[PDB]
């Protein structure tokens, strides 16, 4: 029965917000726990870790002077954090130490912490078509922060369709493809929509993409 | 050491 | 310095829907949603409407 | 002291016997674990000290080795298995590898190619992006090479592919080739060329800047 929910993700500024992690199912006045994050499409990498009696605590060289590590033995382990900067967005996992080597057993389901530096909304450019099959997409391109969900035809037109993951750009801003195969016979007679949310910047917006 | 045992 | 929220209605030949951004007055929310605009390669009439503080952009 | 796992990727059928290695820099004796991770869940720890195995993990699951060198083998793998492993040191703070991704094997399968010019409303603004689309291909290693008058680009181009189909198992792969627009007005011939284990000679899907 040993359950790990987190809580407190969520938005910021380059601001203050703190993570909780209540522990149930074992007796956590007697275990060590610890913060583990993962940037999206990255490894892990661990954060902190205080004892089961919070005298000892050991930050990563990263987060030292920034997130503080506490538990109110509630149930619930906390990480403070303040004064965020830009490379700590990643998912948080809380994790408890196992019996008998000190390394993590159990982990949490994770909240996401995102830290907004300017807010960019998309731009959107149709990849307009051109065996019996033809390609069309949209390239939502120079926005941040992540994420974009892309549709088309307002969720009528599913098969077919590949979104690609997000690249970061040399510039610091994201760029993603959203793509569809249709029949080439259709592109006279078919309208293709592909809308595009940004909820950072709160942008909807629908790009008819138009056949050559 | 942060590597000692953190439990009881 | 406080800003509020201004809203930016698209009514482009292919590209329709609406942005927000964050600005101190209404005239450098302009700004940014021409650049905006500009960045999808939309160029229209500019309008604004005070009660609702939305501009609206419509292309030719 | 860092981990590194080899390989990073690796197809396999239900039933195989799957291996994955573990190097670490810096001797840790037994201070190894190795972790299970789904996309967008936590990770799962199946083995500690190096080969002591978590209560709850299936039997199929076990660990060896000591030092510097470590190996998860599972044998019989199971469609619940198909995920991403990593291994991590404890001896001197946490330390995990880059991680080995296990993915379904199935038949090769070439990718279908397509090209797209860049947008005359993104030439309003300065730049131009091309974009090549590789579709429903299998195995996920795919070559775009991009080629403009027939000079190999380098450095200008970026790549993203999508997780394995839910239904046939085959990746898709977008390149987008970034030019600035006074770049781009100064070449006629743009070409990706598509190289795959699927195709006996390469694919090359190109256009004339103008129509």
């Amino acid at each position: 029965q040993v359950q790990l929910v987190e809580s407190g993700g969520g938005v910021v500024q380059p601001g203050s917000l703190r993570l909780s992690c209540a522990a149930s199912g074992f007796t956590f006045s007697g275990y060590g726990m610890h913060w583990v994050r993962q940037v999206p499409g990255k490894g892990l990498e661990w954060v902190a870790i205080i004892w089961f009696d919070g005298s000892q605590k050991y930050y990563a060289d990263s987060v030292q002077g920034r997130f503080t590590i506490s538990r109110d033995n509630k149930k619930t382990l906390f990480l403070r954090m303040n004064s965020l900067r830009a490379e700590d967005t990643a998912v948080y996992y809380c994790a408890k130490v196992h019996d008998d080597e000190p390394t993590q057993d159990y982990w949490g389901q994770g909240t996401l912490v995102t830290v907004f530096n300017q807010i960019k909304g998309p731009s959107v450019f149709p990849l307009a078509p051109s065996s019996g099959t033809a390609a069309l997409g949209c390239l939502v391109k120079d926005y941040f922060p992540e994420p974009v969900t892309v549709s088309w035809n307002s969720g009528a037109l599913t098969s077919g369709v590949h979104t690609f993951p997000a690249v970061l750009q040399s510039s610091g801003l994201y760029s993603l493809s959203s793509v569809v195969t249709v029949p080439s016979s259709s592109l006279g007679t078919q309208t293709y929509i592909c809308n595009v949310n940004h909820k950072p910047s709160n942008t909807k917006v629908d790009k008819k993409v138009e056949p050559k | 050491n942060p590597n000692a045992n953190p439990n009881a | 310095p406080a800003v509020t929220t201004y809203k930016l209605v698209i009514n482009g030949k292919t590209l329709k829907g609406e942005t927000t951004t964050k600005a101190v007055d209404a005239e450098t929310a302009e700004k940014a949603f021409k650049q905006y605009a500009n960045d999808n390669g939309v160029d229209g009439v500019w309008t604004y409407d005070d009660a609702t503080k939305t501009f609206t952009v419509t292309e030719h | 002291i860092q981990m590194t796992q080899s390989p990073s990727t690796l197809s396999a059928s239900v039933g195989d016997r799957v291996t994955i290695t573990c190097r670490a820099s810096q001797g840790i004796s037994t201070s190894l674990a190795w972790y299970q991770q789904k996309p967008g869940k936590a990770p799962k720890l199946l083995i500690y000290k190096a080969s002591s195995l978590e209560s709850g993990v299936p039997s199929r699951f076990s660990g060896s080795g000591s030092g510097t060198e470590f190996t998860l083998t599972i044998t019989s793998l199971q469609p619940e298995d198909f995920a991403t492993y990593y291994c991590q040191q404890y001896k001197r703070y946490w330390t995990f590898g880059q991680g080995t991704k296990v993915e379904i094997k199935r038949t090769v399968a070439a990718p279908s190619v397509f090209i797209f010019p860049p947008s005359d409303e993104q030439l309003k603004s300065g730049t131009a992006s091309v974009v090549c689309l590789l579709n429903n291909f299998y195995p996920r290693e795919a070559k775009v090479q991009w080629k403009v008058d027939n000079a190999l680009q380098s450095g200008n181009s970026q790549e993203s592919v999508t997780e394995q189909d839910s239904k046939d198992s085959t990746y898709s792969l977008s390149s987008t080739l970034t030019l600035s627009k006074a770049d781009y007005e100064k070449h006629k011939v743009y070409a990706c060329e598509v190289t795959h284990q699927g195709l006996s000679s390469p694919v090359t899907k190109s256009f004339n800047r103008g129509e």
